[PDB]
């Protein structure tokens, strides 16, 4: 059982969008197939739902007249098109399965998808610029001294940043990201070690941002 | 001699709807995880409504 979706990015206001949902691991030509969004942190909306013939689809009011649902049995998909997109349409949308089969009266949804991100905001997509924030050479011999990573400029979210490829873990704090004034986000992930390891182990802390296809391995050196 | 007039109807439109859903895929292992601990157990189908199921036989 599995809705893997795809489809998503970023999207000038008023531009076109389409979505798409492929299913597997069910008979998907007999489920009424749903698409429900949410607005980063809020709560769950009803977005448009299509019964399991193709034949009956149901949108939402905010939606109505701009989104249209079609699916296709024969590939098992369904996809959504979203034209003329407002600001209030950034969301991540899931597509999900009917729990009761073969009906023109829908229920509820049993399985979810992953989701697909969608922004609208008139801002283009820029990698993020790592900028290392090495330890201070005041460092106490002892002596628990700390560096770090800076991801600033890039948009949209989100970023990943870890450690050694994920070999260190402990001590590492990723901060959740700012909006700068420009319109982009930034971010910091510092990690506290023994400063009698500086000038021993390698550092470098990997920052991932999908939505660029942006991979940067940053080392920091005191 | 009013045969004619009375309709007709399917007598096991019931039964076959029924077999119509246990053909997706999957709902066969819903009946045999439901009967993994007992001999009876009411499952409920991917339609919505919940039937009685028995397990008259162990062969295997």
């Amino acid at each position: 059982v599995q809705l893997v979706e795809s489809g998503g990015g970023v999207v000038q206001p008023g531009r076109s969008l389409r979505l798409s949902c492929a299913a597997s691991g069910f008979s998907f030509s007999h489920y009424a197939m749903h698409w429900v969004r949410q607005a980063p942190g809020k709560g769950l909306e009803w977005v448009a739902v299509i019964s399991y013939d193709g034949e009956n689809t149901y949108y939402a009011d905010s939606v109505k007249g701009r989104f249209s649902i079609s699916r296709d049995n024969s590939k098992n998909t369904v996809s959504l098109q979203m034209n003329s997109l407002r600001p209030e349409d950034t969301a991540l949308y899931y597509c999900a399965r009917d729990r009761i089969v073969d009906d023109y009266y829908y229920y509820g949804m049993d399985v979810w998808g992953q989701g697909a991100t969608v922004t609208v905001s008139s801002a283009s997509t820029k990698g993020p610029s790592v900028f290392p924030l090495a330890p201070s050479s005041k460092s106490t011999s002892g002596g628990t001294a700390a560096l770090g990573c800076l991801v600033k400029d890039y948009f949209p979210e989100p970023v990943t940043v870890s450690w050694n490829s994920g070999a260190l873990t402990s001590g590492v704090h990723t901060f959740p990201a700012v909006l700068q004034s420009s319109g982009l986000y930034s971010l910091s992930s510092v990690v506290t070690v023994p400063s009698s390891s500086l000038g021993t182990q390698t550092y470098i802390c990997n920052v991932n941002h999908k939505p660029s296809n942006t991979k940067v391995d940053k080392k920091v050196e005191p | 001699f009013l045969g004619f007039l009375l309709g007709v109807g399917s007598a096991i439109a019931s039964g076959v709807a029924v077999c119509k859903v246990l053909h997706l895929e999957g709902e066969v292992n819903k009946i045999k995880s439901a009967l993994l601990s007992t001999n009876k157990a009411v499952v409920s189908l991917s339609n919505g409504v919940s039937v009685l199921t028995f397990k008259v036989l162990d062969l295997k």
